[PDB]
């Protein structure tokens, strides 16, 4: 059982334990949900408080990478920090060398790679959070989940965090051809108010972001006075 | 400078921009390149208006002295001779572009290029100034022979003016003189009453599109006109 201390190292059945562990962060973080609407993007995750006592915007899980895109960092916080500033990186280069708002199945691509190089390297350890992009530049309303082994994979609706098996279910009765960006909000947050547990985490708070054609395609946090 | 001479039937039509300049400062906006050097001989100045000033003057005193002595008027071939042979002699002390032209009664109109380096050609129009590299394909395009007087007013009037538009170093009035067996017609046009300018011009109305608003599309539409 030498064969998990590095990820640069092929287990017996052709795994790579050090992944696998780093995407058990992830699953014992908090839950996000995300909807893949007609006009935009809606994301919505639940952060625990340590404190009574944080100002509110502490440890935000949410950040705009580009005009139009967006990423909420489920798993450890200051992984998905690292990530956010490529993420950043990239949105900046696709303005700068290419003149175009990157789109956002590219910049799901690149996240996902940047991702993959941290599971090939001795020196280095898989990331520990996953990434959900939100996007809508000209290719439309995109979501993409980036994971710690650097797969990329794009959905109408998605959950991950600790309540995710119980989520995953209520958003399979949603409907993805009809449902709206005003709609999603109240959804989405009735879902992370039921999946929640009470017993263990007793401090929390929501947040909740979008990019839709009624903010004029910007990413941006919801108005506070819409849950 | 734009300057340029034209042969109609029975005469000429001279043309000029009204400018004279530094580089880069307009020192006068009202100049008059169409010098008289006979009652019915002008030229057109380019170049150092000092060096072509004298050589006008120099070019008028021999042909006043000539018509006491022959009694007659003179022609338009020997003003140009004369005037030749000054800017041939000078040729390396000056910066000169000379157009003659004038009307007589034994060749009627007749148009004379004398460009930098004393050559003498003998044409049906010319060219002149710094501003008459914008006027080749002009005339190669839209210049007729046959015009009347008045259409080679107007012609002349507005060549000079796309002359003028485009280049920094022509502008201000459009004067232009007619000679013919008649008296001389002198006529200056203001630049609020220009046959052509860019600024009136309908496709250059609506500016480029350089500085489009920050966006979430590759799409360009408009100049952001306001702050965000």
């Amino acid at each position: 059982t030498e064969h998990d201390q590095s990820t640069d190292i092929f287990s017996a059945d052709g795994r790579v334990f050090q992944v696998e562990y780093a995407c058990k962060a992830v699953d014992n973080g908090s839950t996000a949900v995300a909807a893949c609407c007609t006009d935009g993007v809606v994301v919505a995750v639940e952060k625990i408080l340590t404190s009574r006592m944080l100002e509110e915007g502490s440890n935000d899980r949410i950040h705009a990478v580009d005009r139009q895109a967006g990423v909420c960092i489920c798993g450890m916080l200051p992984d998905g920090r690292a990530v956010v500033s490529r993420a950043r990186a990239e949105a900046e280069n696709s303005r700068d060398v290419f003149a175009t708002p990157i789109p956002g199945s590219v910049l799901a691509s690149r996240i996902g790679e940047f991702m993959h190089v941290y599971t090939t390297h001795y020196a280095y350890r898989p990331f520990g959070c996953s990434v959900i992009i939100a996007s809508y530049a000209d290719d439309g309303p995109q979501l993409f989940v980036s994971d710690p082994s650097g797969t990329v994979a794009g959905y109408y609706g998605i959950a991950l965090g600790k309540g995710k098996t119980v989520a995953k279910t209520e958003l399979e009765k949603l409907n993805f051809k009809s449902i709206t960006c005003d709609e999603a909000v109240v959804k989405l947050t009735k879902i992370l108010h039921d999946v929640h547990d009470k017993s263990k985490d007793k401090l929390y708070e929501l947040e909740v972001a979008w990019v839709c054609n009624k903010s004029n395609c910007v990413f941006q946090h919801v108005p506070n006075d819409m849950i | 400078t734009t300057i340029m001479a034209v042969a109609f039937k029975g005469g000429v039509v001279l043309a000029a921009d009204s400018r004279t300049s530094t580089g880069t400062y307009v020192v006068n906006r009202a100049s008059n390149k169409l010098t008289k050097l006979a009652e019915k001989i002008y030229c057109c100045r380019s170049g150092s208006a000092a060096d072509t000033q004298a050589l006008a003057e120099q070019t008028a005193n021999y042909l006043e002295s000539y018509e006491i002595d022959t009694s007659k008027p003179v022609n338009v071939t020997t003003a140009a001779n004369i005037f030749k042979k000054l800017c041939y002699m000078n040729k390396w002390n000056i910066s000169a572009g000379i157009i003659v032209a004038g009307y007589d009664p034994l060749n009627g109109g007749s148009v004379y290029s004398i460009p930098s380096g004393g050559s003498c050609v003998k044409l049906d129009y010319a060219l002149g100034g710094s501003g008459s590299i914008f006027l080749y394909s002009f005339f190669d395009a839209n210049y007729k022979t046959g015009m009347s007087k008045e259409e080679c007013v107007c012609f002349c009037q507005r060549a000079v003016a796309h002359a003028y538009s485009r280049d920094g170093s022509s502008g201000g009035l459009i004067r232009t003189i007619a000679l013919h067996q008649g008296e001389p017609e002198d006529m200056t046009i203001p630049w609020t009453k220009t046959p052509y300018c860019m600024e009136k011009d309908p496709k250059y109305r609506d500016l480029a599109v350089q500085n489009p608003p920050f966006s979430s599309s590759a799409k360009i539409t408009v100049n952001q006109s306001r702050s965000e």
